């Protein structure tokens, strides 16, 4: 909500706006063979094979998860050398990410997690055991790999194998094109005259190129500070965005939606909702974040990403023909369908095994990515 | 395939709760409420006596 | 909630306008080895020889990123005790520091910006007499405050609140 | 009018609403009147590391 001050406010009352966003659904992930009747005689490929799948799409979700998370981080902490190269490093890079939070005024009720690729988790180890072996936590990262499992101010530090790597961006030299400014809208109207919802977390940019941009890039703006959220106080640290899509050599689509607090245009309660200091401006430079190809951490608020599955009902009526049943995918809870269905004619089998789920980050604001050693 | 009558669906309920504050500046701070009838007439000031030496 | 954090806006600034005891170093509060412990006690040194009156407890507040240099310091040490582990596994500092009852770190606290000023004079011998009013124009004693003087110098240029 | 209680700090505002009949419309008011004051700016101190200029 917004402030006025002072007596007198006659002709300064505002409006109320209510800002939403919204979750959807990918393509149903799917393994299907097929095998020809004199292959099962022997039917322990077939057996090992239905394992394997199962194996498979569920280190797809995890991966899908993995991904999502590290593509839609908009909080980029970013160092300009590697873990390792001093004392405290890795507890600073970490302390860095918490100390974002935290300024931003992000919530994190529901607990925080920070994930270390194996690299830099083997270097926070490094750095623990040059330390004296003397204590707790030296001895746990010497007998053991581990850090500890709270670090910074972290409820939960873990190490992932399948934090994928951020390829450099060989953008350069890219400005704004004119002004722009973005308004938080609920709806908008489209022809007709319907009301129709709009996603709050992306917005659209004009850029003076898009060549080397892709999905996942790093990138911020010159001059454009983080607001804490509430306080709406300028934040030392430039305002990051992620880049969700390149939908033209001129436009690229950023994941939190830029609200200027200086933009003359928005309503009170529009400005209410600024999460950056200025707007942003005609032959304003674009930073590259991502200058060195690295293996990303990736930290979040625990509420920020979601995955939503929908049944397939394959068991139906309709669906006579195949022989269809439940399958249980064994570790990210999601449950499937195996179906398997045969031809006269050919003397052949399908089998499908069918899952249905989309991942969503809802708060992008609240993942963030953390990149060290970026150098040149 | 199946034309239908489309719906939008709002979980009203399912807040995202985006932000978190907190305050300890003002907590740590004092808090004065003097006369309110002598301080109209006044600038809305009082004066405080120092400590004597 | 905006309210709340408006109303603690207005403290910080107000704290950070008025503060009078002015401790400085030459660098940054991760370079040394107990420089923020050095930097908290300077404050609680100050604080005592002045003989201020402190019964109803004194307050340390640092800053998101200079907290976050304290536990630096605290963690960059080689030695792991209760103080370096909890740094490490929390951010905390300790809530007693030096001889201050409480620290902590506020989100809220502003930017003080350099001053411009330079070579400024003071312009006479000027004195100050501890007074509770003066006579003026009228000869009415009007209230004098205890706090403030106002002093000439030879230009205010660069000087700001 | 009624009264409002600020969160976490010892403050307490008024809640005002008013209808109007023409319009078929309301108006609502939160006021909240403080003022912060040093009253020992002399026992107030500030911390400015790194000048070096």
């Amino acid at each position: 909500s917004p402030t006025q001050e002072g007596w007198d406010l006659t002709d300064k009352a505002t409006g109320l706006l209510e800002l939403n966003v919204a979750v959807n659904m990918g393509e149903p992930d799917n393994d299907f063979f097929q095998l020809r009747a004199d292959d099962l005689r022997d039917e322990t490929a077939y057996r090992r094979r239905i394992q394997s799948a199962a194996r498979k799409l569920a280190n797809n979700v995890e991966l899908k998860v993995a991904n999502m998370a590290a593509e839609m981080g908009s909080l980029v902490i970013t160092s300009p050398d590697a873990i390792g190269t001093n004392t405290a490093d890795a507890w600073n890079f970490v302390a860095d990410a918490e100390e974002i939070m935290f300024s931003r005024e992000l919530n994190r009720d529901m607990g925080t997690s920070y994930f270390f690729n194996p690299q830099d988790y083997k270097k926070a180890g490094y750095d623990l055991t040059k330390r004296d072996i003397f204590g707790r936590i030296p001895e746990e990262a010497y007998r053991d790999g581990t850090i500890q499992r709270q670090v910074a101010g972290f409820d939960d530090v873990l190490r992932s194998p399948k934090l994928p790597v951020l390829t450099k961006s060989t953008a350069t030299g890219i400005t704004v094109s004119g002004a722009q400014s973005f308004k938080p809208v609920a709806w908008q109207l489209d022809n007709d005259g319907n009301k129709v919802n709009v996603d709050n977390r992306f917005a659209t940019v004009t850029l003076s190129a898009t060549t080397g941009m892709k999905r996942g890039d790093k990138i911020s703006f010159a001059g454009v500070k983080f607001l804490g959220q509430m306080a709406k106080n300028v934040l030392a640290q430039d305002a990051t965005f992620s880049v969700v899509r390149v939908v033209d050599g001129t436009h690229v689509e950023i994941t939190p939606k830029p609200v200027a607090l200086d933009d003359v245009s928005l309503s009170p309660e529009q400005r209410a909702y600024a999460n950056v200091n200025t707007s942003l401006a005609d032959a304003m430079a674009v930073n590259i974040l991502n200058v060195k190809d690295a293996r990303t951490n990736v930290f979040w608020a625990d509420d920020a990403i979601r995955i939503v599955s929908q049944p397939i009902p394959a068991n139906h009526e309709l669906f006579a023909g195949m022989k269809t049943t439940s399958f249980s995918i064994p570790d990210v809870g999601l449950n499937g369908i195996f179906a398997t269905q045969g031809d006269i004619s050919t003397l052949s089998g399908l089998c499908r095994i069918a899952l249905w789920y989309g991942v969503n980050a809802t708060r992008p604001e609240a993942i963030g990515v953390g990149l060290p050693g970026q150098t040149a | 395939a199946l034309n239908e009558g489309q719906i939008v669906t709002l979980a009203v309920d399912e807040i995202i709760e985006t932000i978190s504050a907190i305050t300890p500046m003002a907590q740590k701070a004092k808090k004065y409420t003097p006369p309110a009838a002598s301080m109209q007439r006044s600038s809305n000031t009082i004066w405080m006596p120092v400590e004597q030496e």
